[PDB]
């Protein structure tokens, strides 16, 4: 006669939750240092064909 | 105290910044994709 | 239970009650030689705009 | 203690000067595409 079941969280009600499990100041920076590199590489593969460089000569 | 450890009110205060900071983001980068597609289509 | 609001770029400077600088100024300004050496390599590989070109 | 452990004092000196090298290099960073597109103008 016991349990513990969690509650079937619905989002984005309890969306906030997630620092208190991710220490912002140990996570924050490398969360934008990866979507810099993320902006980055897409970045590469458009400006490659040069179609969408904006140099061309 | 949580795992991040954390308070309530820190990690809504902090999420606050965080999903403001972020709209703006999307939105900015919302709006690059409207002059690429002016400036070059594509698909 | 509480709510909250912010308004920046007056708030702003509250990043660095959740970024601690002595910990996190360098690898940041780091991060941006990594951003500048990245998108040199992809303007000075094209030929047309670098200094030497040959 | 803050989530970064600075005070309100360090999180407003430190911004000041951040922002004011900031400034000066996100305006030397203006100046060079100027000249850049003298020297090799490009869209
Ligand atoms: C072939 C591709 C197209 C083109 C299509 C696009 C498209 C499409 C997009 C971009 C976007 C961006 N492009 Mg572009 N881009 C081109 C060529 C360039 C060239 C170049 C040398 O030729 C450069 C330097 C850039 C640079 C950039 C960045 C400014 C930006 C990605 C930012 C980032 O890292 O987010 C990484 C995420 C992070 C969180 C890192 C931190 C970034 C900042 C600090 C976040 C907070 C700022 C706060 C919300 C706002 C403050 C600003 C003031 C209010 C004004 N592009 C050509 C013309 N580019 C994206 C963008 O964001 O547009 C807005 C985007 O959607
Ligand atoms: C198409 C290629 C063009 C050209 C187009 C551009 C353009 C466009 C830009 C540059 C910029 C830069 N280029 Mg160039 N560049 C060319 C060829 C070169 C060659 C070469 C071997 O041929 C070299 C060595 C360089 C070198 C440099 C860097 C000095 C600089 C990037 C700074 C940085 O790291 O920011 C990374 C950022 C950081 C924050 C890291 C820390 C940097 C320092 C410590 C900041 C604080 C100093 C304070 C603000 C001011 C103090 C200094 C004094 C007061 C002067 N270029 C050719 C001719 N180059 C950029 C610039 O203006 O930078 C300012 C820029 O916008
Ligand atoms: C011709 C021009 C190119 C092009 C060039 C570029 C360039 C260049 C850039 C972009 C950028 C973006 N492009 Mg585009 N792009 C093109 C066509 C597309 C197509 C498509 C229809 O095929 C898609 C799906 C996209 C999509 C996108 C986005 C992923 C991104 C903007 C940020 C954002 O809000 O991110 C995703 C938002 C979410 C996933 C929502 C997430 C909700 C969560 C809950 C937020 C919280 C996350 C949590 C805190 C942290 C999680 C863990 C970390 C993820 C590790 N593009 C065309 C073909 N695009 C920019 C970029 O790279 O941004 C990073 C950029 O610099
Ligand atoms: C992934 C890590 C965390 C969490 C952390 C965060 C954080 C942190 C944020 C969000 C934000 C978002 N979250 Mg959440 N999120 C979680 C899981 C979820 C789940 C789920 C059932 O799993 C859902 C449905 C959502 C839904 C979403 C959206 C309400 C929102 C992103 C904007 C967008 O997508 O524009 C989609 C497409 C467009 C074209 C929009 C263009 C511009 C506008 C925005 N999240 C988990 C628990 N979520 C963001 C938010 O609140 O934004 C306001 C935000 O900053
Ligand atoms: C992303 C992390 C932090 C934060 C920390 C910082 C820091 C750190 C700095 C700024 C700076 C600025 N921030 Mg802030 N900022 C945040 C969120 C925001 C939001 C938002 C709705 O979320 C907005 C609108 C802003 C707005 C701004 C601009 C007023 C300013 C950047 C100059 C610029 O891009 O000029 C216009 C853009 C151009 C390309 C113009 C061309 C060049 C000329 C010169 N920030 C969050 C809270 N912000 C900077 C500042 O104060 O400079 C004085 C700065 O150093
Ligand atoms: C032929 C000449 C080339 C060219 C050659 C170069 C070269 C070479 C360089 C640049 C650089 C830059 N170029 Mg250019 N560039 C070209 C055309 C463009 C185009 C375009 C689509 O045509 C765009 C949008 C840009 C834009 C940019 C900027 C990203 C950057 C200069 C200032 C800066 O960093 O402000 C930054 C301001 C912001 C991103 C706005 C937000 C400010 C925030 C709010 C401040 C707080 C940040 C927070 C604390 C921490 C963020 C954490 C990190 C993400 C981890 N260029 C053409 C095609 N350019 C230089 C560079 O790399 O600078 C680093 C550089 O070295
Ligand atoms: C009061 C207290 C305590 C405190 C205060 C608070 C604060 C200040 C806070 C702060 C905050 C902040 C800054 C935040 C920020 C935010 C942001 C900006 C965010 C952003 C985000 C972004 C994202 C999420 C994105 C993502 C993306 C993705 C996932 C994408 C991917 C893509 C792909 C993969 C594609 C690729 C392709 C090819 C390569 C081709
Ligand atoms: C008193 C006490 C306590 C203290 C004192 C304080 C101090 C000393 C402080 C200091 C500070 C400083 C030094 C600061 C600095 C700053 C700076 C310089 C900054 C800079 C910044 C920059 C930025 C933000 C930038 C960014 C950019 C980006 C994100 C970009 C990106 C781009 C892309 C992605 C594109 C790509 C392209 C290709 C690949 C082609
Ligand atoms: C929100 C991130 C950008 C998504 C790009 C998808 C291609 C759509 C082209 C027009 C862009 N948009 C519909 C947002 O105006
Ligand atoms: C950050 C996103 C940049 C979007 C590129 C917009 C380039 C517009 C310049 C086009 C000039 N023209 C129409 C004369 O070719
Ligand atoms: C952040 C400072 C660099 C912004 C680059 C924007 C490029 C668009 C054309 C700029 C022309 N110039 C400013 C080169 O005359």
């Amino acid at each position: 006669m016991s349990e513990y079941r969690p509650s079937r969280p619905s989002n984005p009600r309890d969306d906030w939750k997630l620092w208190l499990v991710v220490n912002p100041g140990t996570w924050l920076i490398p969360l934008l240092i990866t979507f810099l590199a993320t902006a980055l590489i897409v970045h590469s593969f458009v400006f490659t064909h040069e179609a969408y460089n904006p140099l061309t000569y | 105290n949580s795992i991040s450890g954390l308070t309530e009110e820190q990690a809504k205060e902090f999420h606050e910044q965080f999903k403001v900071v972020f709209t703006t983001f999307v939105v900015l980068a919302a709006a690059a994709h409207f002059l690429v597609f002016l400036w070059r289509p594509w698909f």
